[PDB]
């Protein structure tokens, strides 16, 4: 028998089950309402069991808007968690929390096998023991922060300073140089930006190689939590059965930690310190476990953060950066002079740059970039006042050099092309390091610095200079 | 706050103000103390303003139940006042906070929960259903004065916040300036009133209030600035800026004719004229000479130079 | 005249120097002391408000 | 039918209501209305829209079967309107035929378009260093005072040649205070097209929490049928004291400050509808001004920062600038629009890089290179003409043409030789030599909206600085 | 202040739910029913006198708690004891700034009028 | 002995009936997941959950294991990653253990004690010479993240096959890729043959996060009271009182300061007062234990950190701003005491090189401030330079005391700084080849050997 409805609080429903038989926890529910005249409307609310209550009750929180439920409604069963369908039907479509596509270009059809979204980890036995470096192919970051394949990487970075082209990159980098499958999940993100970012992924011709989910503002806490498990499954299905490198972007992590908040007050929980749910610790990790990396594949996860009060020891930031493995930071003022990308050398970090992971001299040549850029950012200030010909011969040559590795890190990208044509290039990891620590000893320090702007490869450098 | 000196200039206003305004005059007393209340009346049975006013009282030593009341029952008359009779009304009502104050402690006992600092849940609708009802209207004109006390000295408390919404015109107290001694502790920056506007006080008045209040408002953090730069290694143009606004906030200052007790001294009285006429010449640099001591407590600005000759 | 004169400005460019770090020391653990300050405030309210509200 | 068993403070709990649905109308014998808000087991939350001290316990209430309507049309413009659909200002009934749920969806990702035709209040800062577009939601956040009243004035009195239905709400404010900017409207005949919406602080707390709801459906019809709409709130904020009384009074479980953790959901379910439609449905636009309410610049306080989120920029008011004679008091440190360098006319986006690369190193530099006294000091220079330049007079609208005529001339370098005190009658002797000297310029602004020939345009600066006093 | 804690876990015991601190919003109540028990009664009713000095102790000697501004808005003036004054060699060491009186110079020898009246 | 479960919220259950149950006892779910009882109302018994509580349903069967808190001890674990609860982790068949110790028992007290004297090696060169471990002793390693805590625990459990010491390493809320990388170079050098890895990750339940320790201290003492010695670590303290914190909040417990509740300095102690160094009445085994805290900012005043360190004999904070300086470990020689006194290092390093602490405290204070104040300036770049190490190089301790020597004594003031690191490396190549007796004497005799043959030793180097 299906389930009735006898209490009903916002965004919070209670339902009872006749006869003890419950259904499970994280469970799915669905509701299928018309009005039969104009004392009622239509409605077609989804509920997810979340805690037993006894005497055949349940709590569950909405998905959507919740207005017009009656007293002795019936809401349907389903026997598992809510379910998003998998397979090459996913790639180049848009869809919401529950499944449905966003776009009018149909729907999906029934024969489609479809994954849960609450499974439990991969266990002990299963996980990668060597630290397999992945392959970007931009020139910067290949160098002062490698990525780890099952890793985590957060962004920083300056108001609207080119944070949407360097993700467009990297999904058309993974498809061009390994081959893969990309997804992006907008946790809580605002209706009118994802118009946007579909048309700049459209004239781009990037979406037909990823599966995006979005979470809009207006849906209820409940549906705006589970999002990224909800992409999750997409990105997890494709390392499984099939076998390459998986992306899986996460727009912003301070909304999920927010909506937890938001949903924790709603469940009637105390707050903890600060306000947060008890659960803090574990429902984060949750996340953060299952992208990993087997024996056959990775999910790797880039990450955008923000902070309360610029209070790092907030519960949130406190929890969310020992899962970390890299960071990296944009700064605006190199982005007024027009360095694309104008990612900060200095402020960012990674575990993985230790000489064990990368040997002796790429490891050599990542950390004295650090060491060499240093004088100049410290000289910058007394050469902003007086002129450089009167310092002494350190002054001149550190300057000499910091102006061609100041340049060196731009690149010109794939996406580029729609606002500045050209055909797009790459930088192999292995010429990276020959390229640097030519650079580095002065091999190439009589080239015009500007000519070393916006290219992926030191011979091309040679060729346009 | 607390102890600041709003009692000595609402007494001062009821003292100027009544004895020349043929309107019907209301007192009401919800939050101050018993000593003051019984001694107004006497002084009103020897002022002769008791013929033309009437007074409420009950004050501290009543539970919250007469002290919600006691400030509306003094509006009660002044209602009647204007719509049936028609003459103008004032009315001094005197320390209205503790109207809020005495609706937290009933309301942990009525079954409401608590809220933010503490106060109850109904605080907005409460007041409100108060505050809107001192209104002037076509039929009648109603001038209304009110004393606020801040529970903690800090104005970042929802009691102040839900105050603040109300008023045409606020004057500020800060506890800084009843500790530098120059009273009244009348803050200048955080003043501010509808009617600064150029139709209602004129292009006379507009010019040197907001030089004055720019000046007062620069000097805060040169002073600041001051207390750990030095005083001789900021610019000369810079220290002009404090060897004016000095004299500028100790002529502010001014000797009241309630304060004879407090101060020993019978006062002087000044009119607005004098007052803009007095800040123009304090801008024009007749006086960069004369002590910053002699400004304290000193009316009309034709007593400046006696005290220094009295010096 | 001149030497005195040219390690004068020397001097003072040295008491500057070492006057500019202190500060941001002092304003990093003051605002750590303030972060502090912030969520012991949050945290006794709720724990005011939830009693109150497990009370009644 | 059901009857009333406790009654307090506005809300009241009733038993019986058997099919009473969610947000549902109710009435009483005295004819107040009231909303159930909360549907427990054995009795129902009403909240009441009106004076309740005549209800009684044992008293009847009876469903109405229908959900919130607010009646709409065009004639309503000019008249004041209560939240709820009753007239304020007398004057006969409010003359409209058509009803609209108060509970429209939002519009889809597929249904919006991209903006770039821009939104104008007459002000050179705002205008212009945080431009809004004609489908943009911008977020004013302040204390009392600073002056945010008057960019809602300006944003309504200046849209006189280009059409909007503009729609000012005003919660929980004293009645005094909005006759006094009705009548201040009404010298500049705004009332034409404007329509108020105010709920008194008399008024019951759900009045206020109502209030925004209506500002936006009485706002999309025109819209929906294709016009453009304006919506502007005096203070937004409010709505969560409301919201905060009666979910405290229906026992709904606290949060961090006591606010219920459903402020994200309450004011998206409103800030979400204002949009840029697409011509599947109707080539209309929609954009919105919030209002937050700000204890002496604590930023990082909770509302602030759940409001932020949402919109698509932010403007900050501070006070301590207030008072060093820039007003309104806009700083270009913590504004900034994530929509803006699109919604601008061609004219403007051609200069105001020069602007900023005078603006943001002032900003920054002045308060400590002020001291020191030929690059350097040519920059302190010129950014302290720039900070003057920027500055207003009370309530002086100005069009857009006359905007970039004088941001072209302060960045070109010929602006500054007049000193620092005359500057503010500089720029309107310009405003007035401008007329006289010809239209042909005002004229290729107006039709092209792109800067005219600047071998022409120099000719009249030239002709101007010859003759200036 | 001990009185205060006294009452305030006299309140907690019987059921009675807490307020802006452990201390109950009766407080003020409790000392309006206290310090206003005195008076200077009139002719006609004896001609009396009833003076009280209280104590009050706050911690960290921060003025701006709950019970030191609850307390000062009833009496009639305040004495300041500052900590930091106490060893530098002024004893007893009052504030002269931070301390008020209310009665002033009613009730004061004449003498005293013409010398340090303002002093 | 039966009865029906009727709350299943977050991790926590309630079950009726039960009429035999004592506290502290295991329990089983019908679906096959452990719990146990805390709490006996009038009627009815809370019961925290162990494991995946996903499967659980209102009226499910619940049974009664009949024992206390009971773990599985033995030489049958050896060689094997374990859960708390007493399951395999890799595989590799069930277990064969046969013996038990509840995790509860009472710990051993007065005239079942004795003072130590007796040094823990752990081949790090700039902790046992400066602050020196002994068994028995509770060491606290507590500081901030992204630091090399972990590094220390791990060089120190490798350097114990020469003492014969069976050891527990402890990971609690920590991320699968660390620990199989530390069990990977674990099982590369073999320490897995006589060490027990018992883990608890970050994408487990709190309440197995909450008794993790328990077990690991439990399955460490059965050795000691049979005469071994033990050594046990701790992977983190502060996700315990986290997770402590998440279960009584859940359980609506009044929260005290941090929302901390008051149990913490309990709930620590019944976990660290079970090291102990026997008496003749048991054997003459002992226990040493390393717990790790993390700060949330590096500051040392807040709650966890001082209630942890209330129990524990000393502590080493391990600063962030020393990782970036080219400094590993992040060492303070500053704050940072141990309790036992210098007769605890072999009597050479209490006969000559006591003296480093003061040498590098005095300049690490008076760097800030910068002939006699010159020369002693060039003694500390060469003080810090030599207690460097690099990853898994742990010296063996003869060699350690005679560099030790050699840097105390002033016979390295002619190299030049950014030469000291490789002077260490070629000064043991020389030794083996022309100095071996004097191993084998520091070996046997515990104490430095003839002073002049040591000094004509290094003239022969130099
Ligand atoms: N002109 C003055 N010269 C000297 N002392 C003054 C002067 N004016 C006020 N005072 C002192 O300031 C005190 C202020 O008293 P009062 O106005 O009752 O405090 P308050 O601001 O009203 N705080 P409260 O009464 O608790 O609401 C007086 O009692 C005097 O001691
Ligand atoms: N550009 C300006 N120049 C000078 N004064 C201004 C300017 N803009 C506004 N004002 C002042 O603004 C005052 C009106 O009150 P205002 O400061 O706008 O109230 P508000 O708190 O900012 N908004 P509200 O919450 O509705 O009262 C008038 O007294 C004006 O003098
Ligand atoms: N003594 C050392 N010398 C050189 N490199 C070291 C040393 N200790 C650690 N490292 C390197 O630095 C990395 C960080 O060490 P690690 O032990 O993982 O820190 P951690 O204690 O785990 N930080 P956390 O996870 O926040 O507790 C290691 O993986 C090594 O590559
Ligand atoms: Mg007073
Ligand atoms: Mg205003
Ligand atoms: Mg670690």
């Amino acid at each position: 028998t299906r389930g009735r409805v006898i209490q009903v609080m916002g965004p919070v429903v209670d339902v009872k089950f006749e006869n003890g038989h419950l259904p499970a926890i994280y469970n799915a529910l669905k509701i299928q309402h018309k009005a039969r005249n104009e004392n009622e409307v239509d409605i077609d609310l989804t509920l997810e069991v979340a805690l037993h209550l006894g005497d055949d009750t349940v709590r569950t929180i909405a998905m959507a808007s919740t207005d017009g439920l009656i007293r002795g409604m019936e809401v349907i069963d389903t026997g598992a968690p809510i379910s998003v369908p998998v397979g090459e039907v996913t790639l180049g479509r848009v869809f919401n929390v529950l499944g449905e596509p966003i776009d009018l270009e149909g729907d999906i059809p029934a024969d489609a096998r479809r994954d849960p979204i609450h499974r439990p980890a991969p266990k002990f036995e299963e996980l990668a023991t060597e630290v397999e470096i992945l392959e970007t192919g931009i020139k910067v970051v290949d160098l002062l922060a490698p990525y780890i394949k099952g890793g985590k990487i957060g962004l920083f970075g300056g108001a609207g300073v080119g944070k949407t082209v360097l993700i467009q990159e990297l999904i058309h980098n993974i498809a061009q140089e390994h081959g893969g499958i990309s997804v992006f999940a907008g946790v809580g993100e605002r209706t009118r930006e994802g118009n946007d970012l579909y048309h700049e992924m459209k004239d781009s011709g990037v979406i037909s190689k990823t599966a995006m989910v979005f979470g809009q503002m207006n849906e209820p806490p409940g549906a705006r939590m589970r999002v990224a498990l909800t992409g999750l499954t997409m990105a997890e299905y494709f390392r499984d059965e099939q076998g390459q490198d998986v992306l899986l972007f996460i727009d912003n992590i301070f909304r999920f930690t927010q909506a937890g908040s938001e949903v924790s007050a709603l469940l009637g929980r105390m707050p903890s310190a600060v306000g947060y749910q008890p659960t803090l610790a574990t429902e984060m990790g949750q996340l953060q476990e299952r992208i990993t990396s087997t024996a056959k594949g990775s999910i790797t996860s880039i990450q955008a953060i923000y902070v309360p009060a610029d209070d790092y020891t907030d519960p949130a930031p406190a929890t969310t950066f020992s899962h970390l493995d890299a960071t990296t930071n944009l700064e605006r003022k190199l982005a007024e002079m027009g360095i694309y990308p104008a990612v900060d050398p200095l402020a960012s970090t990674s575990r993985a740059l230790a000489p064990e992971i990368v040997g002796e001299e790429h490891y050599q040549v990542a950390r004295k970039v650090q060491q060499t850029l240093q004088r100049y950012k410290e000289l910058q200030d007394i050469i902003a006042i007086l002129g450089m010909d009167e310092l002494s011969d350190e002054d001149k040559l550190v300057v000499h050099r910091a102006r061609r590795i100041q340049f060196f890190l731009s690149q010109n990208f794939h996406v580029a092309e729609q606002f500045t044509g050209q055909p797009g290039s790459y930088v192999p990891v292995k010429e990276t390091v020959r390229g640097f620590k030519e650079i580095l000893e002065g091999k190439y320090d009589h080239l015009p610095e500007d000519a070393f702007r916006l290219v992926g490869r030191i011979e091309e450098v040679v060729e346009k200079a | 706050g607390a102890g600041v000196g709003k009692t000595v200039l609402i007494q001062e206003l009821i003292h100027n103000i009544a004895q020349e305004h043929g309107g019907i005059s209301v007192f009401a007393g919800v939050g101050e103390r018993t000593r003051e209340g019984n001694d107004l009346y006497h002084e009103m049975k020897d002022s002769g303003v008791i013929s033309k006013t009437a007074m409420v009282f009950g004050q501290m030593n009543e539970p919250p139940g007469a002290r919600m009341r006691v400030a509306l029952t003094g509006l009660t008359m002044a209602e009647y006042f204007r719509d049936e009779q028609g003459q103008d009304v004032l009315l001094f009502i005197d320390n209205i906070f503790r109207f809020t104050q005495a609706g937290s402690e009933v309301s942990a006992l009525l079954g409401r929960m608590p809220s933010a600092v503490g106060y109850q849940p109904t605080l907005a609708t409460e007041m409100g259903q108060l505050q809107e009802r001192i209104t002037s209207t076509a039929k009648g004109s109603i001038t209304s004065i009110q004393a606020i006390y801040v529970p903690a000295d800090d104005y970042t408390d929802p009691a102040p916040a839900t105050t603040f919404s109300h008023l045409d015109a606020t004057t500020n107290l800060e506890r800084k300036l009843a500790e530098m001694g120059i009273y009244p502790a009348v803050d200048p920056l955080a003043s501010t009133s509808r009617a600064l506007a150029p139709e209602i006080v004129g292009e006379e008045h507009y010019q040197v209030a907001r030089k004055v209040q720019q000046t007062l408002q620069r000097y805060k953090e040169l002073q600041d600035i001051i207390a750990i730069l030095g005083m001789d290694e900021l610019s000369d143009e810079d220290k002009l800026v404090v060897h004016r606004a000095r004299r500028i906030q100790f002529f502010l200052s001014q000797n009241f004719h309630v304060a004879e007790q407090f101060t020993g001294q019978p006062g002087s009285y000044v009119p607005v004229k004098e007052t803009v006429r007095g800040f123009k010449e304090i801008l024009e640099g007749k006086y960069d000479h004369l002590p910053e001591d002699a400004f304290r407590l000193v009316g009309r600005i034709e007593e400046v130079v006696e005290k220094a000759k009295a010096m | 005249l001149l030497d005195a004169k040219a390690s004068e400005h020397a001097a003072r460019m040295t008491a500057m120097k070492n006057a500019t770090d202190n500060a941001n020391e002092l304003i990093r653990t003051l605002t750590l002391s303030y972060n502090r300050a912030r969520q012991a405030a949050i945290t006794q309210e709720i724990t005011e408000i939830v009693a109150g509200a497990n009370a009644l | 039918v059901g009857t009333v068993i406790q009654v307090g403070d506005g809300i009241a709990r009733a038993h019986g209501l058997d099919n009473v649905m969610s947000g549902e109308l109710v009435e009483f014998a005295n004819g107040v209305m009231g909303m159930a808000l909360n549907l427990e087991e054995n009795n129902v939350g009403i909240v009441i829209l009106g004076p309740y001290t005549g209800i009684k316990e044992g008293d009847e209430v009876r469903r109405t079967g229908r959900i919130m309507e607010v009646p709409v049309g065009e004639a309503l413009i000019g008249r004041v309107v209560n939240p709820l659909g009753q007239p304020v200002d007398g004057l006969g009934p409010v003359e409209t035929t058509e009803t609209r749920p108060i509970e429209s969806r939002a519009p889809g990702v597929m249904d919006r378009r991209s903006v770039h035709e821009p939104l104008q209040t007459g002000i050179k800062a705002i205008d212009a260093l945080v431009p809004i577009g004609r489908g943009q939601r911008e977020l004013i956040i302040g204390d009392r005072q600073t002056g945010k009243t008057s960019v809602a004035i300006d944003t309504i009195i200046n849209q006189k040649d280009q059409n909007m239905i503009s729609i000012y709400v005003a919660i929980g404010q004293k009645e005094s205070t909005v006759r006094t900017v009705v009548e201040t409207l009404r010298k500049h005949g705004a009332l034409d097209y404007t329509i108020v919406v105010t709920a008194s602080a008399s008024q019951p707390a759900p009045l206020l929490f109502l209030a925004p709801y209506a500002g936006v459906a009485m706002g999309e019809y025109f819209m929906y049928k294709g016009k453009h709409v304006l919506v502007v709130y005096d203070d937004l904020s409010k709505q969560a004291a409301a919201y905060r009384e009666l979910s405290l009074l229906l026992r709904r479980p606290p949060g961090r400050e006591a606010y219920p953790g459903d402020i994200f959901y309450l004011h998206s379910r409103l800030l979400e509808r204002a949009a840029k439609l697409s011509d599947a449905k109707g080539g209309g636009s929609l954009t919105a001004l919030p209002f937050v309410e700000t204890q002496a610049g604590d930023i990082s306080a909770y509302i602030p920062t759940n409001v932020i989120s949402i919109t698509d920029g932010q403007i900050f008011l501070q006070s301590d600038l207030f008072f060093s004679g820039v007003r309104p008091a806009i700083n270009a440190g913590l504004s900034v629009s994530r929509v803006g360098g699109a919604a601008q006319i061609k004219a403007m986006k051609k200069v105001a890089g020069t602007l900023r690369l005078d603006l943001a190193a002032y900003r920054e530099l002045e308060a400590f290179a002020q001291f020191g006294s030929k690059a350097t000091q040519a920059k302190l220079a010129r950014g302290a003409r720039t900070v003057e330049v920027l500055k207003q007079d009370l309530h002086q609208p100005i069009p857009v043409e006359k905007q970039v005529l004088i941001i072209y001339a302060l960045t070109r370098g010929f602006l500054d030789d007049i000193p620092v005190e005359d500057v503010r009658r500089f720029e309107k002797e310009f405003y007035l030599f401008l007329d006289q000297n010809g239209q042909h310029l005002l004229e290729h602004i107006r039709t092209t909206k792109d800067l005219p020939n600047e071998d022409d345009l120099n000719k009249a600066i030239e002709a101007f600085k010859k003759t200036f006093v | 202040s001990k009185q205060a804690a006294a009452y305030r876990e006299l309140s907690l015991l019987l059921r009675r739910p807490p307020g802006r601190e452990a201390y109950p919003g009766d407080i003020f109540y409790l000392h309006s029913r206290l310090l206003e028990r005195a008076a200077k009664l009139s002719d006609a009713k004896g001609g009396g006198s009833l003076t009280a000095l209280p104590f009050v102790e706050t911690q960290a000697g921060d003025i701006s708690a709950y019970i030191p501004t609850n307390v000062i808005s009833i009496t009639d003036g305040q004495i300041f004891l500052q900590s930091d004054l106490f060893f530098s060699g002024v004893r007893p060491a009052i504030n002269a700034g931070l301390s008020v009186s209310r009665v002033g110079g009613a009730a004061q020898i004449k003498a005293m009028k013409k010398v340090a009246g303002t002093l």
